[PDB]
C-alpha cells in the first residue's frame, strides 16, 4: 500500500491560546493548533508559519494527536519566541531562523503562562499541574520548582529577581522568595478561583469568578512577616462573568496608566488610573459634599474608605464584539488614541482603536480598524466537497459558504447562507448546491459570485442529506420530514419531480455510481436500498445498534459501506444484502466513510479526531492518521484518489496526499573518605598554628553517620566483625570527633553505644596490647562524654517516673 | 496502653507512634500513604 | 418525608425552595428543582396551623397550637462569612508556621503547631529545638510558651508525649517535654484536668522500660574503663 501524509493544513487564524503583538499596526503572532501563525494586521496576510516538522502520516510520525499550542511569549529584544504546548513542553523558537533552539520538558500538563525575565536569560513557566518552573536559557536546565499551589497557575508577576507573586485556580495569592525557593505569604484572593493578576508599582489588582475585583498594595520591603500584600478595596465591574486577563500600559508623555479586564463574555472593560492630584482634588470635593450633607467626620472617614476604590479608578470604556473573546493585548498607547488587539473563539483577529481626550473618550464606542477573517470560517464546517477537476474545495458552514484553491490554500469566494448541512458541486465545477437546516435549497454560481435560486419550501425540516446522479441532471434530497424528493435541472432552476414518503427521519441518501441503486439511511437503524430507475423497494439492511450516519457504494456497485453511531463499520453485498464484516473501527460515532475511486479501500473519520485508512478486501486498518484536535465532521475524496480532504471542529482543513558492596565494606569506604578529610583538616590546622562530600553537602562526621544508619541492624553486628583492626582505630577516631558535636551525639546516642561497645568487645585483646598514648587519651575522652550524655538521658527518665508517680498518688488520695 | 488508630478523622496515627494530620502532609506524602494502605488492605 | 399531615406550604427564595409545616411540628425546607429536604427546623412541640413569610422567606414566622411563635431569620450569608473568616485565619497560620520553622523560631512555631494541631510539625519543632539546647529544659522562651498552655493544650500535648514515648527512637523528646511541664506548672492543677491521669497511666510503664535500658548502657560503658586499666599495665 501507499502512505498518506498531511500535505497542507489551513483554515485556522487563532486557536485556543493568547496573541502576541510585535511592533513594526504591526504583526501579530497567534497559534494555529500545533503550529504558530505570524499575521500582518495591515494587509491581513500570513507572513510565516512555524512548524516543528514530522508531518502526520509519516512512519516516523507519532501515534497520538499532536499537542496544541497554549501560550505564546516573545522577548522583543532578543527576537526569541517561547511556545507552550498542551503536553507541558516548552519550545524556544528562533523567529529569524524559524527553527527550534531549545526544548524544555518539566510540566505534566498544559502550560498556562510563560514569561521572560527582563534580561531575557531566564524563562518562567506556569502550568495546569500547579507548578512554576524557572528555566535557564543559557544553561538549558530547570533551576528550581515552586510547588505550593494546589491548582492551575492562572497568573503570576515577576519583574525582579528577588520576588515573585503567583495566582492559582485554588484562590490563593502567594509571594515567593526566589533566593530561598519558599513561599513567604499566602492570602485568599477570592472565595472561589482567582483568574487575573496585574501589578503596577505598589498597586495590585486581582479578579475572581464574580464581578468583584480586589485591590492590594505591594509593599515588598515591609519585612514584618506580614503585610507585604494588604487588601485595600473592592470595586465591581459591569460584567458578571469571570475576568481572565489584566494588563497595564503607561503613556510615557503623560504618565497615565490604563488597563483592561478581559471577560469570559464578549466584553473587554477598560479602566484608567487617576493621577494623585486628581485623587486629592476629588478627596477634597467629596469631603465637602459629605460635610454639606451633615455627616460626622468619623462617618466621612469611613465613607471614604468604603469608596476608596472609586478614587483611584475610573471606568473608561467597554469594547463589545460580535463573538466571545479569547485573548487581548495592548498595542500602542498615545495621547491621541488607545489601541487594542484581540482574538475571538470564532477564529478571527480584531483591531480596536479608542480615540480619547483627557478623562473620557471622544466616541461612544471603539473603532474597529482592522479584521482578519477571509482565510477562515467562524463556525465549524459541516460538509465539504471537491470539484470534478480536483482544484476547488467548497466548505459549507453555519452562516457562510467558502471556496478554496487546493494549491494556494487561499479562499477564492465567500457566500452568505443559512445553517448549511450538505454541499456538493454540480458537474463542471461551476455551481454549488446547499441543503440548509431550515429546509431551504440554495444554488450558487462561482463565476457570478452570487446566489442563483433559493427554494424556501424544499422540505419541511432539515435537509440532512443530498446527492446527485452521475449524469448530473437529477438531484435526490433527504430531509427530517421523512421524505425523499427528486429534482431536475432545467435551463438554471430546480423543478420538483416526485416524493417518496418513508416511515422515519432520513440521515443519508447515496446514489450508486452506475445510477442503479439508491441507499437511504433512516433513524430506525435501517438502510433501505431502492432501484433508481423504477423506485421499487429492493433490500433493507439490519444490524446497526444506532442510526447509520454515512453510506457509500463501491465503484462497481457490488459493496456498500455503512457507518453508524454505534462505532461499527459494516460492509454489505448488494446482491443479497448479507453483511460481509462488521468492523469496530473507532471509539466514537463514525461520521463519514468514503471509497477510494477505482478501489475498494475506504477512509473513515469519527468524533475521536482520527482518520483511518482501511482495506476493503482484507478488512484491515492500513494507517491511522492523528492530526485533528477535535471531532472530524466532514470528509471528501478526490475523483482521482490522489488526496483526501478532512475538516474538523477545530476550524482546520487538512489535506492528506498519497505518497554491589555489602555492609561493612560500605562502612570501610565511608571511614576512609571521612577520616582522610578529618585528618587532613587536623594536619592543616596544626600547621597554621572532597568531591563526594561536597556533592552530598554533608560534613565528614554526618557522611559516616548516615552509612551507619542505613546498615540494617541484623547485618550490623556481623558487618563490624569483618572490619580489620586498622579500621577500628579509624572507627574510634570517628567516635571521638562525634563527641564534640553534642547535637549529633544525642541524636544517635543509642546507636553509637551499641557499635562502640561491640567493637571493643570483639577485639579487646589487640586494643589493650597497643602502646599508643594517643589512643589512651581518646578512650579516656570518649568515656567521659559518653557517660555524661547517657547520664543526662537517665536523669530525665528518673525524674519523670517519680513525678508522674506522685501525680497518681495525689489523684488517688483526693478521689478515694 | 498501645498506640492505635488516630482519634481525629483528619489525622493518621501509625503503630510506630507517629501522628500525621492530613493538612500538614504534602501531596507526595499523601499519595504514598494511600498506596501503602492499598497494599495493606489487599493482603488483608 | 413528613411524618404527619402537611398543613402549610409556601415558596421561598423565588422558584428555588419551598417551606412546609406539618402536624409533626417540623418545618422542612425543600428544593423545588431536586425535591430534597435541605434543612429541618424543629422549634415546636405541636401542630403548626399558621406560617407566614416575608421578604422572599428571609423572615419566617410559625405559630404552634400551644401558642409559641418561632421567628426564623435567614443566616446563610452570615454563616458563610464565619467560615470564610475562619478559613482566612487558617491559611495565615499555616504560612506563618512554615516561615517560623525555616527561620528556626521554635518558640513561636511551637505555639502555632499546638493551635493548628500538626503533630509532625510539632515533633520536628521540639526535636530540633532540643538539638540547639544540646550545643532550662529547651529554652528560656520556649519553656515560658509551654508554661502558659491551658488545660486543653496540655491534654493534647501529653497525648502526643504518650505516643512518642512508646517508640524507643523518639522517647527522648517526650521525656524532656514532660519534664518541662512538671517543672513549669502546678502539679495540683495537672491532676484535676480530666483524662490527664489516664494519659499519665500509659506514660509511666514505658518510662520505666526506657529507664531499665540506658541504665544497662551505662553498665556496658565500663568496658572502656576496663580497657584503660589494661592499657595502663
Amino acid at each position: 500500500y501507499q502512505r498518506f501524509e498531511q500535505a497542507a493544513a489551513f483554515g485556522v487564524i487563532a486557536s485556543n491560546a493568547n496573541c502576541v503583538w510585535i511592533p513594526a499596526p504591526g504583526q501579530l503572532i497567534t497559534s494555529a493548533l500545533e503550529d504558530v501563525n505570524i499575521w500582518d494586521i495591515k494587509t491581513g496576510d500570513l507572513v510565516s508559519k512555524l512548524s516543528d516538522g514530522l508531518p502526520p502520516g509519516a512512519s516516523d510520525a507519532r501515534g497520538a494527536k499532536p499537542a496544541e499550542c497554549t501560550y505564546l511569549e516573545a522577548h522583543k529584544d532578543t527576537d526569541l519566541l517561547a511556545v507552550g504546548y498542551a503536553d507541558g513542553v516548552i519550545k524556544v523558537w528562533d523567529l529569524m531562523s524559524k527553527t527550534v533552539l531549545l526544548n524544555f520538558n518539566g510540566h505534566k500538563a498544559a502550560i498556562t503562562l510563560l514569561q521572560f525575565d527582563g534580561t531575557g536569560t531566564r524563562l518562567i513557566s506556569g502550568s495546569k499541574d500547579s507548578n512554576i518552573i524557572v528555566w535557564d536559557l543559557v544553561g538549558e536546565v530547570g533551576l528550581y520548582k515552586l510547588r505550593s499551589h494546589k491548582d492551575s497557575i492562572t497568573g503570576f508577576w515577576c519583574q525582579g529577581e528577588d520576588w515573585l507573586i503567583s495566582t492559582s485556580k485554588d484562590g490563593m495569592i502567594k509571594l515567593w522568595d526566589l533566593k530561598t525557593h519558599q513561599c513567604i505569604e499566602t492570602h485568599i484572593a477570592h472565595t472561589g478561583e482567582c483568574w487575573g493578576l496585574a501589578v503596577k508599582d505598589d498597586l495590585l489588582i486581582t479578579t475572581g469568578t464574580d464581578s468583584q475585583v480586589k485591590i492590594w498594595k505591594l509593599d515588598i520591603e515591609n519585612d514584618k512577616m506580614g503585610g507585604k500584600l494588604t487588601e485595600m478595596g473592592i470595586f465591581e465591574k459591569q460584567s458578571k462573568q469571570r475576568g481572565l486577563k489584566i494588563e497595564f500600559i503607561t503613556n510615557s508623555s503623560d504618565k497615565t496608566s490604563f488597563f483592561y479586564i478581559q471577560n469570559a463574555d464578549k466584553t473587554i472593560e477598560t479602566f484608567r488610573i487617576r493621577k494623585e492630584e486628581e485623587i486629592a482634588r476629588g478627596l477634597k470635593k467629596r469631603e465637602k459634599r459629605l460635610k454639606e450633607k451633615g455627616l460626622t467626620e468619623e462617618e466621612i472617614a469611613k465613607s471614604i474608605k468604603e469608596s476608596y476604590s472609586s478614587f483611584i479608578l475610573h471606568p473608561f470604556q467597554t469594547i463589545r464584539s460580535l463573538y466571545k473573546i479569547k485573548s487581548a493585548s495592548w498595542t500602542t498607547v498615545s495621547s491621541s488614541k488607545l489601541e487594542l488587539v484581540l482574538t475571538t473563539s470564532s477564529n478571527t483577529i480584531e483591531y480596536y482603536s479608542i480615540p480619547y481626550e483627557k478623562r473620557d473618550p471622544t466616541s461612544p464606542a471603539p473603532l474597529k480598524t482592522h479584521t482578519i477573517e477571509l482565510q477562515g470560517q467562524r463556525t465549524d464546517v459541516r460538509s465539504i466537497d471537491i470539484s470534478d477537476d480536483n482544484k476547488l474545495l467548497a466548505t459549507a458552514s453555519n452562516g457562510s459558504l467558502k471556496i478554496w484553491n487546493i494549491k494556494t490554500h487561499k479562499c477564492i469566494r465567500t457566500f452568505e447562507c443559512g445553517y448549511a448541512l450538505t454541499c456538493k458541486f454540480l458537474p463542471g465545477g461551476l455551481l454549488v448546491i446547499l441543503g440548509t437546516r431550515n429546509g431551504e435549497l440554495q444554488l450558487f454560481d462561482l463565476a457570478s459570485s452570487s446566489l442563483l435560486d433559493t427554494i424556501e419550501d424544499a422540505h419541511d425540516a432539515a435537509i440532512w442529506s443530498l446527492d446527485l446522479t452521475s449524469d448530473g441532471k437529477r438531484l435526490v434530497t433527504g430531509s427530517a420530514d421523512k421524505t425523499v424528493k427528486f429534482w431536475d435541472f432545467k435551463v438554471l432552476k430546480l423543478h420538483h419531480d416526485t416524493t417518496l414518503e418513508l416511515t422515519d427521519d432520513i440521515l443519508c441518501v447515496r446514489v450508486s455510481p452506475d445510477d442503479r441503486y439508491l441507499a437511504i439511511s433512516l433513524l430506525d437503524n435501517t438502510v433501505k436500498v431502492f432501484f433508481l430507475d423504477s423506485m421499487k423497494f429492493y433490500l433493507s439492511l439490519y444490524g446497526h445498534k444506532l442510526p447509520v450516519l454515512s453510506i457509500d457504494i463501491s465503484f462497481d456497485s457490488k459493496m456498500i459501506i455503512t457507518s453508524s453511531a454505534d462505532k461499527n463499520i459494516k460492509i454489505w453485498g448488494l446482491d443479497f444484502g448479507d453483511c460481509h464484516k462488521s468492523l469496530f473501527a473507532h471509539q466514537d460515532s463514525i461520521m463519514n466513510v468514503k471509497f477510494l475511486p477505482q478501489s475498494h479501500n475506504f477512509f473513515s473519520c469519527s468524533k475521536d479526531a482520527v482518520v483511518k485508512y482501511w482495506d476493503g478486501e482484507k478488512f484491515e486498518c492500513i494507517q491511522k492518521l492523528y492530526a485533528h484536535q477535535s471531532e472530524v465532521w466532514a470528509l471528501a475524496v478526490a475523483t482521482d484518489g490522489g488526496f483526501v480532504v478532512s475538516s474538523s471542529h477545530d476550524h482546520s482543513i487538512r489535506i492528506w496526499e498519497e505518497t554491589s558492596l555489602k555492609a561493612g565494606e560500605r562502612l570501610m569506604e565511608a571511614l576512609d573518605l571521612g577520616i582522610a578529610e578529618i585528618e587532613g583538616l587536623e594536619a592543616y590546622n596544626r600547621d597554621m598554628k572532597n568531591a563526594v562530600l561536597i556533592a552530598v553537602n554533608k560534613t565528614p562526621e554526618q557522611y559516616i553517620m548516615d552509612t551507619l544508619l542505613r546498615i540494617r541492624m541484623s547485618q550490623l553486628e556481623d558487618a563490624l566483625m569483618v572490619m580489620p583492626f586498622s579500621y577500628v582505630l579509624k572507627f574510634l577516631k570517628f567516635i571521638d570527633t562525634v563527641m564534640q558535636n553534642k547535637t549529633l551525639l544525642h541524636s544517635h546516642l543509642p546507636l553509637i553505644c551499641k557499635n562502640l561497645f561491640f567493637i571493643i568487645k570483639f577485639n579487646h585483646k589487640e586494643l589493650v596490647s597497643q602502646k599508643n598514648e594517643e589512643l589512651k587519651l581518646q578512650i579516656n575522652r570518649v568515656k567521659t562524654e559518653l557517660r555524661s550524655a547517657l547520664k543526662s538521658t537517665e536523669d530525665d527518665l528518673g525524674f519523670n517516673v517519680q513525678g508522674l508517680k506522685f501525680v497518681k498518688q495525689q489523684w488517688n488520695l483526693r478521689h478515694n | 496502653y498501645n498506640v492505635g488508630k488516630a482519634e481525629k478523622d483528619g489525622e493518621i496515627r501509625l503503630k510506630n507512634g507517629v501522628a500525621m494530620s492530613k493538612e500538614e502532609l504534602t501531596r507526595e506524602d499523601k499519595n504514598r500513604l494511600r498506596r501503602a494502605l492499598k497494599r495493606k488492605r489487599s493482603k488483608a | 418525608g413528613h411524618t404527619n399531615a402537611v398543613q402549610r406550604c409556601s415558596f421561598i427564595n423565588k422558584q428555588k425552595q419551598l417551606i412546609s409545616c406539618g402536624a409533626d411540628g417540623l418545618i422542612k425546607i425543600w428544593d423545588c428543582s431536586s425535591g430534597e429536604c435541605l434543612k429541618t427546623l424543629d422549634g415546636h412541640n405541636n401542630r403548626l396551623w399558621a406560617l407566614s413569610t416575608m421578604n422572599d422567606g428571609d423572615m419566617i414566622v410559625s405559630a404552634d397550637a400551644d401558642g409559641v411563635f418561632q421567628f426564623w431569620k435567614d443566616c446563610t450569608e452570615q454563616e458563610i462569612e464565619e467560615e470564610q473568616e475562619k478559613a482566612k485565619l487558617q491559611v495565615e497560620q499555616e504560612q506563618s508556621l512554615q516561615n517560623y520553622m525555616s527561620k528556626g523560631d521554635w518558640t513561636n512555631a511551637f505555639l502555632l503547631a499546638m493551635t493548628l494541631d500538626h503533630p509532625m510539625r510539632l515533633f520536628n519543632v521540639l526535636k530540633r529545638a532540643l538539638g540547639e539546647s544540646r550545643s532550662v529544659i529547651f529554652n528560656e522562651e520556649l519553656d515560658q510558651a509551654i508554661s502558659i498552655l491551658n488545660d486543653e493544650q496540655l491534654i493534647l500535648l501529653m497525648k502526643r508525649c504518650r505516643d512518642w514515648n512508646t517508640n524507643a527512637k523518639t522517647h527522648t523528646i517526650a521525656q524532656r517535654t514532660i519534664r518541662c511541664i512538671l517543672m513549669h506548672h502546678n502539679i495540683a492543677k495537672l491532676s484535676e484536668i480530666p483524662g490527664m491521669v489516664k494519659i499519665v497511666d500509659a506514660i509511666i510503664p514505658y518510662t520505666q522500660r526506657h529507664f531499665t535500658r540506658v541504665d544497662n548502657l551505662v553498665e556496658q560503658s565500663y568496658i572502656l574503663d576496663y580497657a584503660l586499666v589494661e592499657m595502663d599495665k
